[PDB]
RNA sequence: GCAGAGGUUCUAGCUACACCCUCUAUAAAAAACUAAGGACCACACGA
DNA sequence: CTCTGAATCTCTTCCTCGTGTGGTCAGGACG
DNA sequence: CGTCCGAAGAGATTCAGAG
């Protein structure tokens, strides 16, 4: 237990408790040699009290006050010291066992894979499933000793991939990363063998790991015994856990792209070619938009056929005429029959979107909102492909009124500080109300450069133009809900706000400049202040 | 798994237990921590069976 | 007019604001500092000669003897840069420093001495500087990163809030002394002042004051006013003073002279005050009630007897009155207590005060400061005198004293360096002021209080403690020594001294290895600041308060480049144009505004000195005069920006640029994006791997002219001239007459380092740029390195970038890369690694490297030749052999499993006294033959200048040049040259060079035997080989690429070029990002660049199609000229007509692959100069095209931006993360997992993920991940069987660990078993 | 190693959990069997 | 006048994984 | 060849002053 072979150079010296024991071993063997010799008092006693400081070293070096030490004075490990804190054997080596059969790889997003399944690199799995393909090989005949498939399997030989794709159909393994705080950090995964290096992982069980695709790092597991293999089947699988352990809510939820895809795809827009057409079902309006005489959103009639579960287990048809857009009868195809329309006739945003995977998952069982979810996700990346939604310089428009409601608002500023000057306000009351004018011309700022983004749009619907829900780019991005909130897009084209010194104090003059635009240096260094204070703040909310 | 034993000529009292929280021995004998720390490292004495 | 490298390649500049002061040096603060520790300083301050002169008096106590320190003389290093970097050694220069021992005669202190011993003793050894600024300690580089330290001196503090959770505050006061123990004097919360040393125990305040001979009636009138009563008949009628009176209520009548003016218990109204102050009475009726509550000052003693009546600090009780006042004391003075004013702070530590005299004062401070030893008078003298009053324990250093006077309020700077008392007692003055009310808290993040300790300081620190040992050693070898025998060399050694300095240059926290992953990374790496280190702030210590960025960090330290992490804010980077101070804190240059006119010079502001002066910003209209247009300009006045007109402000901004530092300031339209994707772009342009082929940023900042300069990347000109022979090693260049030096002069060879390994495991190579012919001036970059191209700064590569979602493969933060990057090796980087193999004497005999080992097979021989190294050109992979080290009974080196590539060189070094190798002997036949080779050409060369020299000017003279060519050229003696100038210096050199070769033959003997001799080794080892390794890694989905503003992501999949989207002329993107990125992280500069991009390409692209078609240079020239202007009133105004044909035809090459466009960081391109540029060229002026899509072949409708963004590949590649083990060696705990990828190892399963399990019913594979799979010796076995043979079952048994533990608990002295 | 002895090989190979074969004084005819040292401290970086 | 509530004095703890670099110790004669 | 030579709170403490 007390190594002492480090073997480096011939050293053979490296162990801290071995150095306590043999002091301990000199003084008591001194003090022996004293007893027996008759030495004067004081000196067995002294011997006596350096074998006590020994003992007390050997057990518990630093409990005393005093440290032996040496070693680039640095204290010794005594035998305490190797059971408490954070790197004993006790929550080093006997909670947090080190496994083997294991794995370590960055992420990639991989779309064309399912929900239960998982990219997975064959140079990886030649490593994790060796014993397997020894077996394998073994029972088969290919090679009698386990040396001989041994070197069968560094050669790597066309019929090891042919094993490895037989001991890899249905064993799960457990996908983990680093940070798993709730239990769906680790969630089992069936194997797709890749070529290259990387696990891919579903791009929509990338919100419950919390993953991301910045460069982070996910282990890979092997379960190895049946019970093994049956559990990382029936209780962790990624189709099992769609409800939150702590809220009922879904925890797969289109995030990014798919969501921007769809409500792309389920807009209207007053004039748009192939307007008026009254088309024969869904399969018409997919025969349609592909061929190119029809748009994506365009006003139409359009039947259809919902199927309606109200009598109980059976399945009601009800065909009618129902006034949609051409995006939208496309989609109706993916969803489910027991789903009514109502659900993919509106704008279809974020909320929407995992409303309707709730319903479905209400309605139907857990067995239909999987292949939903796959064929949702699958849609959404295809029509926002199609779609080419990109962001420019122009597409971020400042609002006109914004030089006029600043200059507005300095003068009431110089006003205050004329009243100031003038003794009828104190100090406070002068920042009090310059806060609040400035407060006030943020307000009406972010409520101009809404107006002129939201609506903007002027077409011309056969006749007088009329005012239509905008295409932006940046707004079609927050409305949907894809990424960015409405300060986030206020912060782009109005005013930046009120930043705040590091104290907690309200700078009197804000930053009156947007990020499209150019930002002064002092402006740069108020919102350095804030920034710097943010990251700070998170460095420490991890540990706490 | 085998272990081994020393043999000390003196007594030696388990660090563990004299300076603890609640200081074993020295709840047990009703003494300060101070009198028995200074005992037990040869500063003063202790008349046992007065 | 521009220099030949500008002419090449001039860089279009956006930046609107004219400039006055350039870029000082980068490695400044580094070379300055190390400059200021062994330059000869006569007069004696900072360096060297400083702490000699401090610590060399060594005269023996009473022993006769004296040993003077005269001067000091640094060597000259054995080894050069290249030498020590290759044979592993430390670039050192001895220190000779020459002594004198005088012996004076036997108890003689007024007579002289019998003789002196003036001699020079070698005294260790200082590792010097490298000219870039790196240290070679061990063969390796190693930078020393400047600290940043709280400045020694008295500090006031409040410390408010949490004590005594009741909002009371406990005022405290720090005196720090540059070398000592902390005096800290602190308020109690029952106003008791405690002084409390080297932040031990708590002690009242009155005793230090006690131990400094000072009674209480002193302390008393120092501290304390004084109101005299004076014996009257009428009611002990009392002195007073009207302004004593204001602020409280008076409780008597105030009356004087039968005059009331006040009534009793009435508060005196100011009209009553003003009226005292008119009345003008100084004795005033009062009754003995007030008298009553009043604390006596002094002490006094009847007169009949001489017994004291009462004592001082005592409170005068009615009796107390009477007896005194019948005793017969007229005086009675009797302290002023204001409560509101003057508080009773002093009376009540007076009253908790244990102590009575100067004895039991330095009785109980001996007590405090040395627990269980007996109080000794002598004893507790010395200790208190020294801690507090010696020059050799407590020094006050410059720094400190002027910190210590200021914060005083006093009026000298230079004072001395131990506390006095008059310091004591004046600290404890202003900190009772402090507590009354009058006077202010000192912020410790102010930068004024903050300084900087670069190299020397802590150099000459870690030697004067050195020298102090050594003085320790010798005060006693002189005493006891015999005297008149020994030398000083016998006195002192060298290990005591060295040790430290070794140990401070190689092993310390600011002793960091050095990353040259980049050349901007080598620049950041030497100008970082770091708090952490011997007195500084542990991370886990440091509070938010420090990591946040104080006001006056505005010029002085970057806001940006920050590490995020742990130490967030503690590291900080210096700015662009900081500068430190004489005395050691940040300075930021300022110009001078006078009445109305910005001045052009510059004066460098302190950190304080920045307050009071009102400072105006850059971005200010000016009218090419000095006045600013506008009648009202934005200032900075006390941290708080306003608006002052023209006739108050008086100092205004330098550059733009002053408040980032050198790599936030590369990162161009920085003004546009968020202070947080800054902050993350900034520490990105640090980690980016050198690629293949060095491309130049198509838009940037306008600093990667310096960046590249400074740093020690790039060979630069030392002489002008002209080109004489270029080869891909080496460049030879031919100075011009002016700068030539008069003898042994015309040639100046410059080296270049090949493939050579780096410290983060890259490529240092360095191209040659030049031609023959082309003329070299002073300054030039005639060879880039690493990141290079034409002395520009290029960290990376500038794409076809398009921003639109791609089924999804751009998800979160993914970019799809077409297969066109990949084709072209864009981002294929050389990695080098350098595998090693000792041989060392042995039990049974030595080691020996023959090529003999047992039991291999003759393909495993293959590579290895007759001596045992493998061929410097063989592709070995893993498992290959590369030595041949046999044991005495097998242990040759191998390639660890995984690396692969082709070996470049290896280097065989020996030991002195052991015979080397064949191979070694090849590898030195070889360097010898090169080394023999490099002195011939030198020679030849130097031949070509020198008897060209003898030719230049014997041609003139009359003689003629044929009879001179005909008789040796060299030796033209017997043809007598006609007398001249240069006549003299050649006959000199011609005389030398009957000669000179004779010594250039001992100097080659010279040369060559540093290569024959062996190396100084580790002691036990023979010889070592290196091999090194160098592999060229290419793109691969997972490597991290990320670009310049912040946005990172890996690569996702490599898209054939046909599937990906072709805009209308056919052309492919490269790169796909997702744009869903830029909203939320407001980075939107990444935007306006890829614009800025787009339109450079655009131009250029118009160049190229104006070059492939043969066409008339004027046309290339208009063309050229028209888009250098574009307006907008440019600093630049470039002028075409200045150049030459050739000259425009070189530029229009050169700019063929894209106009290169300069954006200063704050004041850079406007949108409709964007615009501008780009109907320059035919691209649309909105930014986007109608991009169609590859596989369908489809139109994307909404037309997507198309761009140009430089993308740079981070060195976080995927083929160094990858890492699967089933089985490998188990740990001394028996877990199978060592963990790491260097040793086979598995992912540790930590507490979070068994959590995590258990949350599940996972019951059977915690089981199977803790027992079976981690430690148990007989279940892995086992488990291992079975799976082989088919049933996956398993045998749980119980984890080694837990025995392992029940073994530690019951050698513990504690039985623990496992009862059944 | 049936017990003793020797053993092809596919490092080493009656124990590490081991295992098998042939042979009768001592090595030589043959296939099937299995994974060995990792002590501490500073510095940098990524999610 | 003896233990109220009120200080006073030591003690323990402070995310979680990777990728890596460098430095690394008891105590030299001695019979 | 050995052989000897910051912070934040908690426990773990006293000190105490009044009713
Ligand atoms: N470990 C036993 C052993 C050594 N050599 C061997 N040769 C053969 N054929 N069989 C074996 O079992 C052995
Ligand atoms: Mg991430």
């Amino acid at each position: 237990l007390r190594p002492l072979v480090p073997l480096d150079g011939g050293r053979f010296a490296t162990s801290d408790l071995n150095d306590l024991y043999r002091r301990v071993i000199n003084r008591n063997n001194r003090l022996k040699r004293l007893l027996d010799l008759a030495a004067p008092d004081i000196i067995v006693r002294n011997e006596k009290r350096m074998l006590q400081e020994a003992v007390d070293a050997l057990l518990d070096n630093g409990r005393r006050g005093r440290a032996i030490t040496g070693s680039n004075k640095r204290p010794l490990k005594s035998l305490a010291d190797m059971i408490k804190g954070k790197q004993g054997r006790f929550r080093q080596n006997l909670l947090g066992k080190r496994v083997d059969y294991s794995g370590r790889s960055v992420i990639t997003v991989g779309p064309y894979l399912r929900l239960h399944q998982c990219g997975l690199p064959k140079k990886m799995a030649l490593e994790l499933f060796k014993p397997f393909i020894y077996g394998k090989l073994e029972l088969r005949g290919l090679a009698t000793t386990i040396k001989a498939a041994k070197k069968m399997v560094e050669r790597e030989e066309a019929v090891v991939w042919d094993i490895l794709d037989e001991v890899i159909r249905e064993h799960p393994v457990l996908l983990n990363r680093a940070p798993t705080l709730h239990r769906l950090g680790i969630q089992a995964f069936e194997p797709v063998l890749i070529e290259g290096k990387a696990i891919q992982l579903h791009p929509l069980v990338c919100a419950a790991y919390n993953a991301d695709f910045d460069g982070d790092q996910m282990a890979v597991h092997v379960p190895l015994t049946l019970e093994a293999q049956l559990e990382a089947r029936a209780l962790m699988m990624s189709t099992n856990n769609i409800l939150s352990p702590a809220n009922g809510e879904p925890i797969i939820v289109p995030s990014q792209d798919v969501v921007l895809g769809l409500y792309y795809m389920t807009r209207d827009c007053v004039n748009a070619k192939g307007e008026g057409m009254v088309l024969t079902g869904p399969k018409e309006a997919e025969r349609l938009y592909r061929s190119g005489l029809a748009s994506l959103h365009a006003r139409v009639k359009v039947r259809i056929t919902e199927y309606e579960k109200d009598a109980n287990g059976e399945l009601v048809a009800k065909t009618s005429l129902k006034d949609t857009t051409v995006g939208r009868a496309i989609l109706w195809m993916i969803v489910p029959k027991g789903l009514p329309y109502s659900i993919v006739n509106q704008a279809l945003g974020k909320k929407a979107i995992s409303k309707m995977l709730n319903t479905c998952y209400r309605i139907l069982g857990l067995k239909p909102t999987v292949i939903f979810a796959d064929q949702i996700m699958y849609t959404g990346f295809a029509y926002a492909a199609r779609s080419g939604a990109s962001v420019g310089i122009d597409d971020m428009v400042i609002p006109e009124k914004k030089h006029e409601i600043i200059s507005e608002a300095e003068a009431e500023v110089a006003e205050i500080q004329e009243q100031f000057q003038s003794g009828l306000v104190t100090a406070g009351e002068r920042y009090n109300k310059v806060i609040d004018i400035w407060a006030a011309a943020n307000d009406r700022v972010s409520k101009a450069m809404m107006d002129n983004l939201q609506t903007e749009t002027v077409i011309n619907r056969d006749g007088q133009e009329e005012k239509q829900v905008s295409f932006n780019s940046i707004y079609m991005m927050a409305d949907s809900g894809a990424r960015g909130s409405a300060a986030q897009i206020r912060q782009l084209a109005g005013m930046r706000g009120l930043m705040a010194k590091p104290d907690g104090s309200i700078i009197e003059t804000p930053i009156t400049a947007n990020f499209r635009e150019g930002l002064n240096v002092l402006q740069y260094f108020i919102s350095t202040h804030g920034a710097r204070k943010g990251l700070a703040d998170t460095a420490l909310k991890t540990a706490n | 798994e085998r272990m081994g034993h020393i043999e000390l000529a003196s007594p030696t009292a388990h660090i563990w237990f004299l300076k603890s929280l609640p200081s074993r021995i020295g709840l047990l004998l009703d003494m300060p921590l101070r009198d028995i720390e200074r005992v037990l490292y040869f500063e003063s004495y202790v008349v046992i069976e007065g | 007019v521009y220099s030949y490298t500008e002419k090449k390649r001039i860089r279009k500049d956006f930046g609107k604001r004219p400039q006055v002061l350039d870029v000082p040096y980068l490695l400044s603060i580094q070379l300055d500092s190390f400059q200021k520790f062994i330059e000869q300083d006569p007069e004696g301050q900072y360096g060297l000669e400083a702490a000699f002169r401090s610590v060399f008096p060594i005269q023996s106590y009473s022993g006769n003897s004296e040993l003077q320190y005269v001067s000091y003389r640094l060597g000259e290093p054995v080894f050069d840069v290249q030498e020590c970097q290759i044979r592993g050694v430390t670039y050192s220069a001895p220190l000779r420093v020459k002594l004198r021992l005088v012996i004076y005669e036997r108890e003689a202190p007024e007579g002289t001495v019998k003789d002196i011993k003036e001699q020079e003793v070698y005294m260790g050894e200082i590792p010097l500087m490298t000219d870039n600024g790196t240290f070679v300690i061990n063969g390796t580089e190693r930078v020393i990163v400047s600290q940043l330290h709280r400045s020694p001196g008295v500090f006031f503090d409040s410390d408010k809030g949490k004590t005594h959770s009741s909002g009371k505050v406990l005022y405290n006061a720090r005196i720090i002394p540059y070398r000592g123990s902390w005096l800290d004097f602190e308020f109690d919360p029952k106003d008791n002042l405690f002084v409390r040393i080297d932040r031990r125990r708590k002690l009242p305040a009155t005793i230090i004051l006690r131990a400094l001979n000072y009674t209480t009636e002193q302390i008393l009138d120092l501290f304390f006013e004084k109101v005299i009563f004076e014996i009257r008949d009428n009611k002990l009628q009392m002195e007073l003073v009207p302004e004593r009176l204001r602020g409280e209520t008076a409780s008597f009548d105030i009356e004087a002279n039968g005059k009331v003016y006040v009534e009793k218990g009435r508060r005196i109204t100011a009209r009553h005050i003003r009226q005292l102050e008119k009345d003008d009475v100084k004795l005033i009726e009062v009754p003995v009630e007030y008298i009553a509550g009043k604390v006596v000052a002094k002490d006094y003693i009847d007169e009949s007897t001489g017994e004291l009546i009462c004592a001082a600090n005592m409170e005068l009780s009615l009796d107390l009155l009477a007896k005194l006042s019948q005793s017969g004391h007229k005086r009675i003075e009797t302290l002023f207590t204001n409560d509101l004013d003057h508080g009773p702070y002093i009376s009540e530590t007076l009253r908790v005060d244990p102590t009575n005299d100067r004895l039991s004062a330095l009785v109980e401070i001996y007590r405090m400061m040395r627990p269980g030893e007996p109080p000794t008078r002598e004893a507790a003298e010395s200790l208190f005198e020294n801690l507090f009053f010696s020059e050799d324990r407590y020094d006050l250093s410059a720094v400190g004293r002027m910190k210590f006077n200021r914060s005083l309020l006093r009026e000298e700077i230079e004072g001395s360096g131990i506390l006095s008392k008059d310091d004591i007692i004046d600290v404890m003055k202003k900190l009772i002021d402090i507590r009354n009310g009058k006077g202010e808290v000192d912020d410790i993040d102010h930068l004024g209080n903050r300084r900087i300790r670069s190299v020397g300081e802590m150099a000459e620190n870690q030697f004067r403690v050195g020298l102090v040992r050594v003085e320790r050693a010798v005060k006693e070898r002189l005493s006891l020594g015999d005297l008149d025998t020994l030398m000083p060399q016998d006195m002192i050694n060298a290990k005591p001294i060295s040790a430290a300095v070794k140990e401070f240059f190689g092993s310390s926290q600011l002793s960091q290895f050095m990353d040259q992953n980049n050349p901007l990374s080598e620049i950041t790496h030497k100008r970082r600041i770091s708090a952490l280190g011997p007195g500084g702030l542990t991370r886990e210590r440091a509070g938010f308060e420090v990591r946040d960025v104080h006001p006056t960090h505005y010029g002085r330290v970057c806001p940006i480049e920050t590490p995020e992490g742990p130490n967030i804010g503690l590291i900080n980077s210096l700015s662009v144009y900081a500068q430190t101070n004489e005395y050691g804190f940040l300075e930021t240059p300022y110009r001078k505004v006078t009445d109305g006119v910005v001045t052009d010079e510059i004066h460098y502001l302190s950190a304080i000195e920045e307050g009071n002066y009102v400072i105006a910003q850059a971005n200010s209209n000016l009218d090419e005069e000095g006045h600013f247009v506008e009648d009202l300009v934005t200032c900075r006045s006390k941290g708080e920006s306003s608006l002052f007109s023209r006739d108050q402000v008086d100092y205004m901004d330098v550059s733009t640029q002053q408040v980032v530092s050198v790599g936030a300031s590369l990162i161009p339209f920085l003004e546009h994006d968020d202070a947080n994707r800054a902050l993350m772009g900034a520490n990105m342009q640090r980690q980016a791997v050198p690629t293949l082929r060095a491309d130049k940023p198509l838009v940037g900042t306008g600093m990667e002219r310096a960046v590249a300069v400074d740093s020690g990347v790039t060979a630069v000109a030392k002489r002008g001239g002209v080109v004489q022979y270029v080869d891909a090693s080496r460049i030879v260049i031919k100075v011009n007459e002016d700068e030539m030096y008069p003898g042994e002069a015309g040639i100046d060879i410059y080296n270049l380092t090949k493939y050579t390994r780096s410290n983060q495991n890259t490529c240092i190579n360095q191209m040659p740029c030049v031609s023959l012919g082309e003329p070299v001036e002073r300054g030039d970059v005639l060879a880039d390195g690493p990141s290079t191209d034409l002395g520009e700064l290029a960290l990376g590569q500038n794409m076809r970038v398009a921003f639109m979602p791609w089924n999804g493969y751009n998800f979160e933060d993914s970019i799809l890369v077409s297969e066109r990057v990949v084709q072209e090796d864009r981002f294929t980087t050389i990695h080098i690694q350098e595998l090693a193999c000792v041989s060392r004497d042995t039990k049974l005999g030595p080691e020996e490297i023959t090529a003999d080992i047992p039991n291999v097979g003759e393909a495993a021989l293959s590579k290895l030749d007759e001596s045992g190294i493998v061929y410097i050109g063989a592709e070995v992979t893993g498992g290959d052999i590369l030595v041949g080290k046999v044991t005495p009974k097998d242990s040759s080196l191998r390639v660890p499993n995984g690396v692969s590539g082709t070996v470049i060189d290896v280097q065989v070094f020996t030991r002195d006294g052991v015979e080397k190798d064949k191979r070694a002997l090849e590898i030195e036949e070889m360097q010898l033959k090169q080394a023999k080779k490099d002195l011939s050409e030198e020679l030849q060369i130097l031949e070509a200048g020198l008897f060209s020299r003898i030719r230049a000017v014997l041609v003139a003279g009359g003689v003629e040049a044929e009879k001179l060519d005909k008789l040796p050229r060299d030796r033209w003696l017997e043809l007598g040259l006609t007398d001249e100038e240069k006549q003299n210096q050649l006959e000199q050199l011609a005389e030398q060079y009957d000669e000179l070769k004779h010594e250039f033959e001992k100097k080659l003997e010279a040369k060559r035997r540093k290569i024959t001799q062996g190396d100084d080794l580790a002691p036990g080892v023979l010889k070592i080989v290196k091999v090194y390794l160098a592999v060229k890694r290419r793109i691969q989905p997972g490597d991290k690429m990320a670009g310049r503003h912040g946005n990172k992501g890996v690569i996702s999949k490599i898209n054939p070029i046909e599937d990906m989207p072709y805009d209308e002329n056919g052309t492919p993107v490269d790169i796909v990002l997702n744009p869903l990125g830029v909203p939320s992280r407001m980075n939107i500069g990444q935007i306006l660049e890829t614009h800025l991009g787009m339109a450079a390409k655009g131009i250029g692209d118009k160049i190229n199609a104006m070059l492939k078609q043969q066409q008339e240079v004027a046309k290339l020239r208009e063309f050229i000229q028209r888009a250098y202007d574009l307006g907008a009133d440019v600093r630049q105004k470039v002028d075409l007509s200045t150049f030459s044909d050739e000259e425009v035809m070189r530029l229009a090459e050169n700019l063929r692959k894209g106009m290169p466009i300069a954006t200063p960081v704050f004041d850079g391109a406007k949108e409709a100069e964007i615009k501008e540029l780009l109907k320059l060229g035919d691209l649309p002026t909105s930014g986007q095209i109608r991009l169609y899509d590859g596989r369908t072949g489809e139109q994307f409708e909404r037309p997507v931006t198309v761009g140009y963004m430089y993308m740079l590949k981070l060195n976080h590649l995927v083929d160094d993360k990858m890492h699967a083990r089933s089985t490998g060696s188990y740990s001394l705990v028996t877990q199978q997992p060592l963990g790491g990828k260097a040793q086979f190892g598995g992912q540790r399963f930590g507490e979070m993920e068994v959590w995590a399990l258990e949350a599940y019913g996972a019951a059977y594979t915690l089981q199977e991940m803790l027992t079976v799979k981690s430690d148990d010796v007989n279940g892995r076995t086992k488990m291992y069987k079975n799976i082989v043979d088919g049933n996956h079952q398993m045998e749980p048994g119980m984890p080694e660990s837990f025995n392992v533990l029940l073994k530690e608990i019951r050698s513990l002295g504690i039985n623990i078993e496992l009862e059944d």
